[PDB]
């Protein structure tokens, strides 16, 4: 089903930018 | 002295993000409408009534197949103005009749004039020589010969290029099949100017980048240039030796080099335009008479020239009925030229 | 068994997603490294255990 | 210094009017062999049975061609990808009938041109230059490899390699369109962007530098005498050129860094032509241009033609006519 | 006569290459 | 952050990975993480392929490139290449995907958490590019690893079920290789074969005995070579011939991979032994031969004497002679007479195609196969519309052979560019002029003029 | 300090405004069936 | 407030929006009008 | 098809192969966050 | 033809040998700066 596929890709898609965002907020070693 | 003209002149020539100028009064509306007309047509407008084709995203075409198509052959060379005697003010019918084609072509033409005027205006204000405007005469020669002169010599706008990717491809193949345009020496000079221009672009860029002086510590060498520096950033002497030893000849004069870079592709495009002016009248380089006399008398004589005419003959017979629907061509299977099996 | 398999594989996916974000974030974070280290060790051990669990349970549901 | 040492020194000498070099040791004999054979063949070779159907095509001037129609004709379809050197023929008469000169020329040319590319690295090294001019030349080289070698390999015959002639070139193009719909292939479209853009940027750079030449000459003399070979000072005003072009479009659309500008001039046509080369090299294995034939259908199921279908009609005309005596079975599979 | 003409022009071009390379105006460094 | 901007590293962001040249710990992280990507793709792509896989449809109708690689090894398939068990495909996919997490973990750790350089931490794992003995030692380790890999193929073929054999007597089937070719005159004879038509260099390998024995030789050569390189240091002539730097070594490998990519292109295009047509579709040569076979069969059934049938050109319509006289299919496929395939060989005698066999011995299975292959020729559009450019939409098909040949030509070509880029740069950097010409020491200014 | 409405503002919006409109229109077209 | 939402977030979100819309356009090549079906 | 026991994770399997591409894109998100220094 | 084959085989070998041995003759040292 197309919605399930789209939900999966959205969550995988956000994971990358999320890592960066979390590290930016935490003043991490980017 | 400081009247309304001079005040208007001040405002037009303000140093702003997008320069306007007097030329902007012509340029911006015509360019905007040409582009807007194209985007509008390719998104929403059909070619069903002019060509029997779908041509918009709305109809299911993609980026490669959408087009603003030329008007029907029965329109002749009608300017096809919205308020003209064909559409009579009706916007919907105007779209259905191919009014967007003349709209785009004509606004496009006045837009290019405005752009070249802009090139002249800015050059005067900044105090540089107007070589950029001059080089732009080539794109103008091409647009005018192909989109205006060509169809004007033919039966109608119908045979002008339609504004689309695949539609332009169709135009290329039509020119091969009907005009044998590849055989034309003016097209050949055009090809030499374009490919020679691309060659000069690549070779000059690469030569400069590979004869750079080390003017910084960086292994990435871009930061080691200052716009206001007096010195050449690359070695002309080293560049010259390299090429002299590799190719036999090299530039030694930088001013000649850069002028030659203008000259080559500009001249090429001009030559191709002259060829198209000829094709407007079906004045083609279609044949070599000597080849035809020999081939007609001698059925064992064959060259790549004779091979290509057979392809043209196929193109014409196979594409014409759908490509020229106003002719109502019905070619029964039996008359179609075909080789064995295929 | 089928429900065990189902939830073990679900847990494996969820943990994987948490680790995918958590491990790099922890590795490049200044504070809470002591807190992070042990969780990464726990996360890794559990991840491996779940792989084996899903691996074995595979044959009792297929 | 011994004989070998002095020879090596001469070969690699930076003082030769034309650099020889190690690549040159291979380049010189192969390009001479290819050139000499080409000229003789273009003038004097008898008709060649390109399609292996005992239908010899005349390519040479003395056999009824002019400059435009003349060609060195590709080797026979009967040969396919078989190596056909002179010594494999029973005689020169046979060798010529079967298109032996084509193979001799293209193999020598491709080797020599590969060594031409190597030589460009080599001299750059000897002169203490940066090394990437040869990388720029790889674009046209790859394109020569595409039409003379890769395409024939993919199709299983040197008879489908591009002919060494003006009209033979057009023949190759038209048939290529029929069989691969190259116009609708994005790599060829990139190629066009590369060459149209390369010409555009060539005219652009030429015009902008010429526009901003610093006054060093009188009205009655050519402005080119304003630049002297090897002068240390730059001959035009880039700040003025940028001030112009930045106002023509907008400021951040124009280059003020000459190194970045020239990199762009190198990269645009080179990358585009790489894609062009890759178009031909991948259509060599029949991954063809986009096919939207009958893509648009109405509610009932009537085909509503697009410009793609009109392209298709033109392609069909080329297809049914090409090599009119060569096909016995309904599909043209290579 | 056509073959002669074409071969003549070609030969003249090749001769021109020779002179353009070996009997060029030598590049001379100045300021 | 150390060396993580242009001013401190000398490299702009777009050449950011060049900042890693002398940072062995981070560079190890880069490599291990990358290997994780490769393994990730192999696993995830396999699972995707299996999820979309319809077992009764040919693989080559389904856009599969990985399952065919698994099947060729003898896993999951039976006679005629029929799929008997999809579980082996699942295993390969899962294990790769699982393994990719482990590599990803190691890569991410070494890249951003572990020691930035390895030299102070470990003499064993640390390295200097200019240390020629250490460089050849690491090379030696990897050669052993590769030699073991080649022997794993031998192991599968000889002791663990065998490999799919398209040439198996009675028809294609999985077959255990009991008698691999060890004769060095045969194995190394392939290497000296012309790459041209009818010869085809190593791409000509046409039986599994030669394939397996070749890997025995390669396995042992790589192990021996690896040991050799651990125990020795480069000779004088080698030292004077090569540039010794990280970028130089990268460039040699780039050139090597380019060469390999080009070879793989021709392999998948021409070879129907290690790329069985049952899984990958017919070769271009094969499909063309199969069309001639199809119409020979059809027309002969209709009463045609196919031996005496003169075509329009005067050459035989169905059958003609090769330039050395062998009887071959006529029409344009005359170019493809070097083709050899299991469906066709039964009709071949010492003189080429045998007219008696053609008249009398063509089996329905041969007819079926020829028809299958003729209509699955490797021709198709970028949007996967099968057939010639002029075909109408209907058949969703592009051959795995086309996908694999094209992709690897593109890759091989760019890798040649990369080789020239890095080889040229490595030479310039070692000589000390990669950043430009010294204004006060411009080499050309100290040379005599050419004229 | 900075002006809000400028010639630049107009030029940007003459392009931006129809672009987004058109993109929504073409987005909707992707769900049309014959 | 001129500088609150970091530019790298704007670029990432804007870029993702482009991928989604173009992705939708590609999906449409296989469904409904222009799909050949 | 995947074995029946895994059918629910099918839409996830459909999207996994693209993940490598996302890693290339991620490098650009990261570089944007550090100002391409 | 046999004589031609042998001649070309010898010619080609000669030039190939020159190329290989030529590049083996301390090529990295043949530059204007650091001769190593
Ligand atoms: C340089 C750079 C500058 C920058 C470019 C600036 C862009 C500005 C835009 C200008 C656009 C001009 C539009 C011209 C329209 C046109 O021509 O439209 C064509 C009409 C003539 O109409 C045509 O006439 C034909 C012949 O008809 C005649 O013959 C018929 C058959 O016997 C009947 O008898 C019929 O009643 C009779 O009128 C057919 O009827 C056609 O269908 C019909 O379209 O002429 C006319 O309006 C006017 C004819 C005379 C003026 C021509 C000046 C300009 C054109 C130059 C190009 C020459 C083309 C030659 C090719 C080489
Ligand atoms: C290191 C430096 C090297 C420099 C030295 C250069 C000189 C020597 C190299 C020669 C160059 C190759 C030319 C031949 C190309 C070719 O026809 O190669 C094709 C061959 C395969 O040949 C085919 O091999 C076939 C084998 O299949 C046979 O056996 C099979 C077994 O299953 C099947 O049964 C099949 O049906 C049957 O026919 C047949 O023999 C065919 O007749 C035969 O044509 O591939 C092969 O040998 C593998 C070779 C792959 C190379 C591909 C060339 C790419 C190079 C261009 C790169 C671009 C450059 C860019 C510059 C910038
Ligand atoms: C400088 C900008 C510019 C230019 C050069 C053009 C030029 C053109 N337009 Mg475009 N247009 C523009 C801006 C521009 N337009 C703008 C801003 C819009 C949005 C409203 C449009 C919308 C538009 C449409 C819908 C159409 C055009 C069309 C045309 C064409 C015919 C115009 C014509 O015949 O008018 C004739 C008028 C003049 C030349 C002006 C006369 C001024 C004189 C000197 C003064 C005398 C007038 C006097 C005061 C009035 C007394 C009359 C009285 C006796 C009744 C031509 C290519 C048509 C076309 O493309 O068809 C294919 C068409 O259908 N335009
Ligand atoms: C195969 C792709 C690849 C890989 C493996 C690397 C590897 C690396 N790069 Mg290069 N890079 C790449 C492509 C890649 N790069 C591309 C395409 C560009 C152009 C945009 C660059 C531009 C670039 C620059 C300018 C620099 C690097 C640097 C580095 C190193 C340090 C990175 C850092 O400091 O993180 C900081 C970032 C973070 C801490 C954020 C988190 C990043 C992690 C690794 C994400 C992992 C997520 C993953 C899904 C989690 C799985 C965990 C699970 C297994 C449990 C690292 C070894 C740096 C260097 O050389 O150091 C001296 C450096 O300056 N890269
Ligand atoms: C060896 C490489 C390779 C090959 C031969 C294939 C082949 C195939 N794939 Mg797989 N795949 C790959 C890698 C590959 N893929 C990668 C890297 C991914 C991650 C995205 C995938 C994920 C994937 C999915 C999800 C699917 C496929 C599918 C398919 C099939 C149809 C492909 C198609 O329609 O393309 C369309 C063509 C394009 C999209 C054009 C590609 C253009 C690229 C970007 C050009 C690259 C040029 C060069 C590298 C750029 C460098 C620039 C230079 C200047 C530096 C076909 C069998 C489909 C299938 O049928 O599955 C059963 C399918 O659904 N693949
Ligand atoms: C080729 C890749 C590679 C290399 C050369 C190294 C090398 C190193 N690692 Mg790294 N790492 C890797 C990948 C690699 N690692 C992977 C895949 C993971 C995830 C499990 C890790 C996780 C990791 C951590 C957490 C640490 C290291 C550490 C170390 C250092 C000491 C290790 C040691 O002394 O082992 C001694 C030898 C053993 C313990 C026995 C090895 C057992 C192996 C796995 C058996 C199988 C071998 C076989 C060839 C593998 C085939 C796999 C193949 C199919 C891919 C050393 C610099 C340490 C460090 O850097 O110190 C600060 C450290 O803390 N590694
Ligand atoms: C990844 C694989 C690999 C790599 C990178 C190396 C690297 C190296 N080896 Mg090692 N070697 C290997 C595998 C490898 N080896 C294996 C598997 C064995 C076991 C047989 C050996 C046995 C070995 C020995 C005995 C020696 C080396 C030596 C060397 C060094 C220089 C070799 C050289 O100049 O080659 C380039 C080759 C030449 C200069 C010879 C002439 C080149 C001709 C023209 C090549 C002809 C092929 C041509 C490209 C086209 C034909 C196609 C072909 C595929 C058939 C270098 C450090 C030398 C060394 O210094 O030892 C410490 C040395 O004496 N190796
Ligand atoms: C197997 C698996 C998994 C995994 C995962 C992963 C591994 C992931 C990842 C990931 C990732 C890895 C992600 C990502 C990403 C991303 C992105 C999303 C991006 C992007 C981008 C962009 C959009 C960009 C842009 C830009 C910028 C920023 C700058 C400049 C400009 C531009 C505009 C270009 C899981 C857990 C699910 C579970 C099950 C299985
Ligand atoms: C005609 C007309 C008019 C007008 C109009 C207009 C002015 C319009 C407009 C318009 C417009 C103005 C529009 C728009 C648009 C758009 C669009 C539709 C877009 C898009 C896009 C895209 C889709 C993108 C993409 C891409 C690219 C290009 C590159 C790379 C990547 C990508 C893929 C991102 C008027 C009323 C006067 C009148 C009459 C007629
Ligand atoms: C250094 C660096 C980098 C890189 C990174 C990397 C490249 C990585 C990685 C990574 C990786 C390489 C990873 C991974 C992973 C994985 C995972 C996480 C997994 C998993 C899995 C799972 C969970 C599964 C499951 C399952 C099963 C068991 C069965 C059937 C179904 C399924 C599929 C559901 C970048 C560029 C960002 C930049 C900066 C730095
Ligand atoms: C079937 C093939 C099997 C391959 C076997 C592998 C053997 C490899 C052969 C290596 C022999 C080459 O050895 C190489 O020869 C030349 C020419 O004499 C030497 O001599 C050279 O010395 C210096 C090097 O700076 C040069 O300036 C000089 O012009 C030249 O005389 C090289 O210093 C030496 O390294
Ligand atoms: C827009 C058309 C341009 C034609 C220019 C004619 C200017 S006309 C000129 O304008 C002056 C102020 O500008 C006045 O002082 C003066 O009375 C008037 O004759
Ligand atoms: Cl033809
Ligand atoms: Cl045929
Ligand atoms: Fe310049
Ligand atoms: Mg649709
Ligand atoms: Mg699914």
């Amino acid at each position: 089903e197309v919605i399930a596929q789209l939900t999966m890709i959205a969550m995988i898609g956000i994971a990358g930018p999320m890592i960066i965002f979390l590290l930016a907020v935490r003043r991490g070693n980017l | 002295e400081r009247g309304w003209f001079d005040i208007l002149d001040d405002w037009l020539k303000r140093d702003r993000f997008v320069f306007v100028g007097w030329s902007g009064i012509l340029l911006f509306p015509c360019a905007y409408l040409a582009l807007g007309g194209w985007l509008t047509g390719t998104t929403f407008v059909t070619s069903w009534y002019t060509h029997g084709l779908a041509s918009s995203y709305l109809e299911g075409c993609n980026f490669l197949t959408v087009a603003v198509s030329t008007p029907a052959n029965s329109m002749g060379h009608s300017l096809l103005l919205l308020w003209g005697p064909e559409a009579q003010g009706d916007f919907t019918r105007w779209c259905q009749l191919g009014g967007l084609w003349t709209f785009i072509a004509l606004h496009g033409a006045f837009g290019l004039i405005g752009f070249m005027l802009r090139q002249f205006e800015i050059a005067r204000l900044v105090g540089v020589r107007p070589y950029n405007a001059i080089a732009f005469s080539a794109p103008i020669a091409v647009f005018v010969s192909v989109f205006l002169i060509y169809p004007l010599g033919q039966s109608s706008w119908f045979f002008a290029p339609s504004f689309g990717v695949a539609a332009i491809f169709r135009f290329l193949l039509f020119f091969q099949g009907f005009h044998n345009w590849t055989l034309n020496p003016f097209h050949m000079m055009g090809v030499a100017g374009v490919l020679g221009g691309a060659l000069l672009c690549a070779i000059h860029g690469a030569t400069v980048e590979n004869t750079l002086f080390q003017d910084g510590e960086g292994a990435s060498t871009f930061r080691a240039f200052n716009p206001t520096q007096a010195e050449e950033t690359y070695s002309m002497v080293t560049a010259n030796r390299f090429w002299s030893q590799i190719f036999g000849i090299a530039f030694s004069n930088k001013r000649w080099l850069h002028f030659f870079m203008l000259f080559v592709p500009v001249t090429g495009l001009w030559m191709s335009a002259i060829g198209v002016v000829g094709l407007a009248l079906n004045l083609r380089s279609y044949d070599f008479i000597s080849q035809e006399i020999r081939a007609a008398e001698d059925p064992e004589f064959e060259t790549f020239y004779t091979k290509n005419l057979l392809l043209n003959e196929g193109i014409r017979a196979w594409m014409a009925p759908q490509d020229q629907p106003h002719e109502n061509f019905v070619f029964p299977e039996e008359v179609l030229p075909r080789g064995n099996a295929l | 068994m089928t429900i065990l398999f189902q939830l073990a594989l679900a847990a494996l996916v969820i943990l994987s997603f948490v680790m995918v974000i958590g491990v790099p974030v922890a590795y490049a974070s200044p504070q809470d490294w002591d807190r992070s280290k042990q969780l990464i060790f726990l996360g890794s051990g559990l991840w491996i255990a779940l792989v084996l669990v899903v691996g074995v349970l595979n044959f009792f549901v297929v | 210094a011994n004989l070998w040492e002095r020879f090596c020194n001469w070969v690699t000498s930076t003082d030769n009017r034309l650099y020889v070099g190690w690549f040159g040791v291979i380049m010189i004999p192969t390009l001479l062999a290819a050139t000499i054979c080409f000229v003789i063949a273009f003038i004097a070779a008898p008709p060649v049975d390109i399609d292996g159907i005992r239908e010899p095509v005349s390519g040479s001037l003395l056999y009824g061609n002019n400059i435009i129609t003349g060609a060195v004709v590709p080797s026979s379809n009967a040969i396919g990808l078989h190596f056909y050197p002179i010594w494999e023929a029973a005689s020169l008469d046979e060798w010529l009938y079967n298109g032996g000169p084509y193979q001799l020329i293209i193999f020598h040319f491709l080797l020599g041109a590969s060594c031409y590319m190597g030589r460009q690295w080599e001299l750059s090294y000897r002169l203490g230059m940066r090394p990437w001019i040869c990388v720029a030349y790889s674009a046209p080289l790859a394109s020569a490899f595409a039409v003379f070698l890769i395409y024939p390999i993919g199709q299983g015959s040197f008879s489908d390699g591009m002919p060494l002639g003006i009209s033979g070139t057009f023949n190759f193009m038209i048939v290529f369109q029929a069989e691969h719909n190259i116009l609708m292939h994005p790599f060829h479209q990139l190629g066009v962007a590369g060459v149209f853009g390369g010409a555009l940027f060539c005219a652009m750079h030429g015009s902008l530098v010429t526009s901003s030449l610093i006054r060093e000459t009188t009205e009655t003399e050519s402005a080119n005498y304003g630049y002297k070979f090897g002068q240390e000072e730059e001959t035009y005003n880039i700040v003025a050129a940028h001030g112009y072009f930045g106002r023509l479009i907008f400021q951040y659309a124009s280059f003020n860094n000459s190194r970045s500008l020239h990199f762009f001039l190198a990269a645009w046509p080179v990358v585009g032509v790489w894609f062009a080369a890759l178009g031909i090299s991948t259509m060599a294995f029949n991954l063809n241009g986009f096919n939207f034939n009958h893509s648009v259908i109405d509610a009932k199921g009537n085909v509503i033609n697009t410009w793609a279908d009109i392209i298709n009609r033109a392609n069909l005309g080329m297809e049914v006519m090409h090599e009119r005596n060569a096909h016995n079975f309904p599909l043209d599979l290579a | 006569m056509e073959t002669i003409t074409y071969v003549f022009i070609f030969a003249c071009i090749i001769a021109l290459f020779f002179f353009a390379i070996f009997f060029r105006e030598p590049p001379r460094i100045t300021k | 952050a150390t060396n993580r901007d242009q001013e401190s590293s000398g490299f702009a962001w777009w050449a950011g990975n060049a900042r890693l040249i002398n940072l062995s710990g981070k560079l190890l992280g880069a490599h291990v993480a990358h290997a994780g990507l490769i393994v990730f793709w192999a696993g995830a792509m396999t699972l995707f392929e299996l999820a979309h896989f319809i077992p009764e449809k040919p693989m080559y109708e389904q856009g599969l490139i990985l399952i065919p690689h698994i099947a060729t090894l003898g896993w999951g398939v039976g006679p005629g290449g029929e799929v008997v068990d999809t579980f082996p495909f699942f295993v390969v996919g899962v294990v790769h995907l699982i393994s990719s997490a482990v590599l990803g973990f190691g890569g991410v750790y070494h890249a951003i958490r572990g020691p930035e350089t390895l030299e102070e931490y470990s003499s064993f794992f640390g390295y200097d590019w200019k240390d020629k003995n250490k460089m050849t030692t690491i090379l030696g380790f990897h050669l052993i690893v590769l030699g073991i890999g080649a022997l794993l193929l031998v192991a599968k073929a000889m002791f663990f079920g065998g490999l799919y054999d398209t040439w198996a007597p009675g028809g294609g089937d999985v077959r255990v290789i009991t008698n691999p070719t060890l004769d060095p005159r045969v194995i190394f004879g392939y290497l000296l074969k012309s790459p041209f038509g009818g010869e085809g260099w190593i791409v000509s390998v046409n039986n599994l005995e030669d394939v397996v024995g070749g890997h025995i030789w390669i396995g042992l050569i790589c192990i021996a070579g690896g040991i050799w390189h651990i125990l020795t240091t480069p000779f004088g002539w080698a030292r004077r011939a090569f540039i010794w730097s990280g970028e130089a070594y990268l460039s040699y490998s780039l050139g090597a991979l380019s060469m390999m990519g080009f070879i793989a292109t021709c392999f998948v295009w021409f070879n129907n032994t290690v790329y069985p047509s049952e899984f990958y579709g017919p070769t271009g040569p094969e499909a063309s031969q199969a069309q001639a076979m199809t119409f020979l069969i059809r027309d002969q059934k209709l009463g045609a004497n196919v031996g005496s049938a003169q075509g329009p050109t005067g050459l035989g319509k169905y059958l003609m002679r090769s330039p050395t006289g062998e009887i071959i299919f006529g029409g344009e496929t005359m170019r493809f007479w070097d083709f050899r395939g299991p469906w066709l060989e039964p009709l071949r005698g010492p003189n080429g195609l045998d007219l008696n066999k053609i008249k009398n011995d063509i089996q329905p299975w041969q007819e079926r196969r020829a028809a299958e292959y003729m209509t699955h020729a490797p021709l198709g559009s970028l949007n996967s519309v099968g057939g010639v450019a002029t075909e109408i939409n209907s058949v969703n098909f592009v051959s795995p052979r086309s996908w694999l040949a094209t992709s690897h030509f593109v890759l091989a070509f760019f890798f040649l560019v990369g080789h020239l880029w890095h080889a040229g740069r490595a030479r310039a950097a070692a000589a000390g002029f990669e950043k430009g010409i010294d204004r006060e020491s411009e080499p050309v200014l100290s040379m005599p003029s050419l004229d | 300090s900075y002006p809000i409405f400028t010639v630049r503002w107009v030029a940007v919006h003459t392009l931006a405004v129809p672009t987004i409109f058109f993109l929504g229109a073409i987005a909707a077209m992707q769900f049309i069936q014959r | 407030e001129g500088g609150r939402i970091p530019l790298w977030i704007v670029a990432t979100v804007a870029g993702m929006g482009v991928i989604v819309i173009v992705g939708l356009f590609f999906y449409g090549a296989y469904a409904g009008l222009g799909s050949s079906l | 098809k995947l074995p029946e026991a895994y059918a629910i994770f099918d839409p996830l399997v459909d999207v996994l192969p693209v993940i490598p591409v996302l890693f290339l894109a991620l490098a650009f998100v990261w570089q944007a966050a550090v100002g391409f220094r | 033809m046999e004589t031609l084959k042998i001649t070309v085989y010898i010619v080609v070998t000669f030039f190939v040998l020159l190329f290989v041995f030529g590049f083996l003759s301390g090529d990295p040292a043949r530059n204007p700066k650091r001769k190593d």
